[PDB]
DNA sequence: AGTCGTTGCTGATTGGCGTTGCCACCTCCAG
DNA sequence: CTGGAGGTGGCAACGCCAATCAGCAACGACT
């Protein structure tokens, strides 16, 4: 899953149609690039295309149908998002696209039109919306919530993994290791429960003794009690990622049956904490080690190769934000690619190759360089 | 002289939203029938009148009901300010009470005052000390800590005690009379009030405390304790009303008063088996009223639907249950014995094995669970 | 309400006693002040005392007590923190404090020594947590719910207003407004309806119309529906306030049950959207234009005299940074003392009063300048 | 021979953020101390005597000092529960009050008594009628129970040559009534026919705040609240009255001015008229702030245009309580209109709005 | 006519509200 | 020092319901 070409027309600030080659002079080294320009200029959404185009949804906006369409620019008519990505060694293209009732800026919200296909021979694959989703889903092996968490950290949302609640951590967590099989169980103990007291025996005593144990709906229990080896498994892979990116915290899992970390601070003697008491750089910095290291740990039944950071590098100081780019170095020495978005003036110099995006005198439109038109 | 010593009245309270209004009623007018037997001069109530500052409407009726039928007897009252009762509300009826053979005391620097005999004669020095709010007798100044705050008030505490005992030994003078002292505070014989900071008074009526016991060895500072049981961690218990004699200006001598029991309750434990086994003492009695239970279900994880069992079983019984607990709390969690197990690698079977492994059934239904378990997975395939 | 001096002693990095007293020397022009320091060193520590001492909370943790205190340094037997703060001309202090049995970090956690006192009588007001926090809400106006919105924008929260659910919104409006008669109204509704419906089991159907219009439990649709107004009366206030702030945009309210604020782009020929769509920056400055009128809506009742906000001002640019300061610098002459958190770099050049929060390498403990040493 | 009738004291009332404890206090010193004057034989307090049914602390305070400087004084006193008053509240200590010659009367049925003189002597019939609570009984029930209760006082007196006075807490035809009056009997009575009163020497009724001559007769009074307990009211001087009688029968009915202590005073116009209004206070220097009600005629924000009020009184020796217009804010519209409003958006059937309006309504008075 | 483009009609999720229970916090006490 | 009983309130899991999206078949406009 890397993202080889990006194509979007009349998104959001962005008029016109544009295309983004990472395989041009440019990227040309698969190092950092920084999208860099002034507050509502389309960075973040560079990023909500590519989301678009890959899951028929944005960070901002829950969905985008035949109704309450608002990603599209105004006063135009159509709009579309296209990318091509790389699995197993092979490329795929992803379209989406809507356009108005008879090509006017005003009317109905047609249907949306989508479309998968493959870059070999360019068979179509799957045309329909759910079909398209699903297909993609297996493809790659990962959902939009997965998407979101592992390759896109949307600005503000780069703490959500550790700020989520143990139901939404511990479903993402059986999804992303194929091990689900515990939440159906637990789901058929309790319809089996259910349905043996709704009819009211000893049987029923032993059905509501094991639903106690493991049995509720939706198999949320069951699923939060064997998901333990999971969750140790991703924290030794995040602390094993965050010794170098910062070198103060360790991460462990805490005896409790709710999902959750506690760091050690190995400064203060190694005294454990929860981290809700972590300062916002430092929470930060814990959230990407360990996205970088829900990436890691499917790394041996599909690979993902691209990370997009939107922002949260504010957050740090420059004596700590050097170091932090020196580990994104580090790691976009290997295969990971990845792109960073951010204000700060101490990573102008640093990042040498800019996606600059710029305002046009108050029109209320942006463009992006002239190299990258349609 | 005859005085009681009593407190914890707590009228109004709410008990598991029952009402204490008979009960209260019945203490009362089993109070009044006692000094009018033993010609007492003077009754104290040692704070924790009402159970809140704004009581309810039938609380102020009992309250009002027992000032206005002491008229009888003749013999004084003494109501002090507790923790739980409102300044505000016992200073209301200061003034009308003045007029009804009573005196209330909510706030500080109320000066000792006499109390007369039945025959009006001076009988005692009253040294009335209500429950000293922080509020009142300190000012609070920046730069303190939460201990150095706490000594501060202690020994402001300490210098008023001191201070207002000299001005009641003033007022005494020559006359032998036992200077009796009043207070609403906790004693251990630290955040506690220390038994040997209190003055060398003749009598120490205190409160605060709902059991009767003696402080530091002392027989003339003691807890009177409340007259009812407020809780079920004292139902069993029986409660006393001090009855307190003093001769020729010294005290005399102290005895205990039995408050009968009104609403009688019981508390239950063990498993169901055990409870229906103490359920069977009330088969067939005349229970007037109903008695009142608190059951302590110990826990062998069976996991049922308790409140029904328990309506069930008690309700051919005269037995009302406010109340019925369980301790089931225990963490469910799989430790990872090495990192080179992967929820993948380890079976379903292995893992609900494991699960099991944290509990500690037998195999009495070990077995069954197990097959029980394996009917799931048996009915997916 | 305005911070007269804040003391507090052993809170996260900062190990020891410190007194901040405001009002001295550096402090006498109300200007704008910023606490300027690495990351982790125990800025926003400053700011969780003052919410702490107040209303027994801090952002990050929800409660502490004696079950559980995370605030306190590690390998240290005690914590407290303790404000003076004036309203209406008189001033107040407010105190908290907690200690670890026989004073040894090892020992369990005891209950808090909470107090209320007037600083020129020095009468005590409040001595308990309940009777503290009711008394203080009742005498500022605000409790926490509303301090945390309108006077104090933590990190990573200022868009928790826009964000939030409609039964929250409405809520906070009747807090501020105290309109609670139409939620007691629409909740005796609820249940009559519900008790006519069991006692069934024509007045009946009259009961579920007039429940089905304006009935609910805890009054949600009723509220709701009343509380339009109010938020009305507020966008009038957020556009004056944005106005100055951010010149591109204006505030509508949505023509929904659920009561929302649209956004008007003067710049796209008056063209309406959902405030969704809004960049970071954008949101930022639309959530403190709206913070800045929800605590002018009670200027006439409680006046809120300070304002502090925590490292929002990271998503913005050069110019968009520079335009909200001239906004916030024109809006301290009003006499509202404004503290900002902050890293960039420009605007703590500009601002010349600053808190430098110094941090001790390895130890993983922090101090302030010696002057607030006691 | 002597009666003070006085009638809604409204103890505890909270006037919007300010509280009337200072009010009252300078109001029942001065009672006792003109009773003391007039060497009066008995004061009669003909209901809401507390304004709501969970007085407040300070309120109860007022009350049971009043009652105890009573004592001083020598008069007896009775008490009637009012639309306001609740039982329980007022009948929770009434064997303390008798006591300390005060009677208390919260339920209906009580059988008529006879009000002593000073010298101890049989004085009068009270006949203490309470705000008869209709469970506790329309009109023909009213006036039966009126005409029944007076003829057993007619049976207790006999020959004996004394006044018959009868109490109530009731509207009647013809009276004026204000915004702070609450209403009675919403879904069955409307008023009470003043002609339906039993022929008493003297009547005392209570409820509207306006003193009034009802009926034209001059035995029937409307004592009205000591003090304003509403806006509309304030520049009316309030009145307490002096019944006298002798032979059995009414010899004259005197006004007794109270003395005024909170000024109140009512703006009006626009904003200029007002910015020159205010100048009345300008360096005067009123010891007790005066409390302003004002009615702005301007479409500006509530809530901009009090910041420039309150500018303008920071100035002067005032406090404002209220202002109000004569866009709109959810602080100035009545919550009839704002239902009304969400009636209008659904469908506007008056077969059915009819309905409904009465149950929100009866809703809204069940909250109250 | 054809072809495409636009519009009107069922089923499967999904969020919202209410119900019941469980657990945690505060306060006044007792071992 | 700690526990512990007794309100009081908040959160969470489950049940039922109404709105919405996606799929399908039937007319209007442009060549
Ligand atoms: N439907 C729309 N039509 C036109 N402009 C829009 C629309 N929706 C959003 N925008 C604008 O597009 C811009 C997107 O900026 P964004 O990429 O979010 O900025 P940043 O990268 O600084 O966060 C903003 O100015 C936003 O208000
Ligand atoms: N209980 C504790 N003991 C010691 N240090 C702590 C404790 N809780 C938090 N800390 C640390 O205190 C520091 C507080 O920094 P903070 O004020 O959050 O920084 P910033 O202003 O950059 O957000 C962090 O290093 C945090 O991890
Ligand atoms: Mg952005
Ligand atoms: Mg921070
Ligand atoms: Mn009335
Ligand atoms: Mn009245």
């Amino acid at each position: 899953m890397k993202i080889l070409s990006l194509r979007l027309k009349n998104l959001n600030s962005l008029k016109g149609e544009w295309k983004i080659d990472f395989t041009r002079e440019p990227f040309a080294s698969n190092g950092l690039f920084a999208i860099t320009g002034p507050t509502g200029a389309g960075k973040t959404t560079l990023l909500d295309a590519i989301c678009l185009a890959l899951y028929h949804e944005t960070p901002r906006l829950s969905n985008v149908s035949q109704s309450q369409n608002d990603l599209m620019t105004r006063d135009t008519a159509e709009c579309l998002a296209e990318v091509e990505f790389e699995v197993k060694g092979e490329a795929y293209r992803a379209f989406w696209s809507q356009n108005r009732a008879r090509n006017q800026p005003d009317g109905n919200l047609q249907v949306p039109r989508v479309e998968l296909a493959r870059c070999a021979d360019g068979k179509i694959l799957a045309d329909k919306v759910k079909d398209k989703l699903e297909l993609t889903a297996t493809l790659t092996g990962l959902d939009y919530g997965r998407f979101t968490r592992s390759m896109l950290l949307s600005q503000g949302q780069f703490a959500a993994f550790l700020n989520a609640k143990p139901k939404e951590r511990a479903e993402l967590l059986e999804e992303l290791t194929g091990t689900e099989i515990y939440g159906q169980i637990s789901a058929m103990v309790f319809e089996q429960h259910k349905s043996a007291r709704t009819e009211l025996t000893q049987q029923v005593e032993d059905w509501g003794y094991l639903n106690s144990l493991i049995g509720s709906k939706e198999g949320d229990k069951f699923r939060k009690f064997a998901q333990g080896l999971t969750l140790d498994n991703l924290v030794h892979l995040a602390n094993q990622q965050l010794t170098r990116l910062h070198g103060r915290y360790l991460l462990q899992r805490k005896a409790s049956e709710a999902l959750e970390v506690e760091v050690v601070d190995t400064w203060q003697a190694d005294a454990v904490r929860d981290t809700r008491t972590l300062s916002g750089g430092e929470s930060f910095l814990v959230s990407l080690a360990l996205a970088l290291a829900l990436s890691d740990l499917v790394s041996h039944k599909t690979r993902i190769d691209s990370l997009f950071l939107d922002e949260g590098f504010g957050t740090l100081d420059s004596e700590t934000l050097d170091t932090a780019l020196d580990a994104l170095d580090a790691l976009n020495a290997s295969g990971k690619t990845i792109g960073v978005i951010s204000h700060v003036e101490a990573m102008k110099e640093r990042i040498p190759v800019q996606i600059k995006v710029k305002k046009i005198n108050g029109l209320g439109y942006s463009k992006l360089e002239s190299t990258f038109a349609v | 002289m005859r005085i009681l010593h009593t407190s914890d009245w707590h009228l109004g309270q709410n008990f598991y939203s029952k009402s204490r209004e008979a009960e209260h009623q019945a203490f009362l007018d089993w109070l009044l029938e006692t000094a009018q037997t033993h010609q007492v001069d003077a009754i104290i109530v040692a704070g924790d009148v009402f159970d809140t500052g704004s009581p309810p409407s039938y609380a102020r009726t009992l309250y009002n009901r027992f000032v206005v039928n002491l008229q009888q007897t003749g013999c004084h009252l003494v109501v002090l300010a507790g923790n739980q009762d409102s300044v505000a509300t016992l200073n209301e009826s200061r003034d009308i009470m003045a007029f009804l053979n009573t005196t209330v005391v909510a706030s500080a620097g109320h000066a000792p005052q006499i109390l007369p005999r039945r025959d009006g004669t001076p009988g005692a020095v009253l040294c009335p000390i209500p429950f000293l709010r922080p509020r009142d007798i300190i000012t609070s100044q920046a730069g303190l800590n939460g201990i150095e705050k706490q000594q501060h008030l202690l020994a402001a505490i300490t210098d008023y005690y001191q201070q207002h005992y000299a001005d009641a030994c003033k007022l005494r003078g020559d006359q032998p009379l036992p200077i009796i002292a009043t207070g609403h505070l906790t004693t251990v014989g630290l955040d506690a009030f220390p038994a040997q900071n209190f003055p060398p008074a003749d009598y120490i009526a205190l409160g605060h405390i709902h059991r009767a016991q003696i402080i530091g060895g002392m027989e003339h500072v003691r807890y009177c304790g409340s007259p009812i049981p407020l809780s079920f961690d004292e139902c069993g218990k029986s409660k006393y009303v001090h009855l307190v004699t003093f001769s020729n200006g010294k005290l005399e001598s102290v005895e205990n008063l039995n408050v009968p029991v009104t609403q009688p309750m019981a508390v239950l434990k063990g498993d169901l088996a055990s409870i229906t086994a103490q359920l069977e003492q009330w088969r067939d009695v005349s229970q007037e009223p109903p008695v009142w239970l608190d059951i302590e279900i110990t826990t062998d994880e069976y996991l049922h639907d308790i409140q029904r069992k328990i309506q069930a079983l008690t309700e051919s019984l005269p037995v009302e249950v406010l109340l019925v607990r369980r301790s089931r709390e225990q963490r469910e969690r799989v430790l990872a014995s090495q990192q080179r197990e992967t929820l993948s690698e380890l079976s379903v079977e292995e893992v609900f094995n494991r699960r099991l492994a944290l509990e500690e059934l037998d195999e009495s239904q070990q077995q069954r669970l197990q097959h029980l378990f394996t009917t799931t997975l048996h009915t997916l395939a």
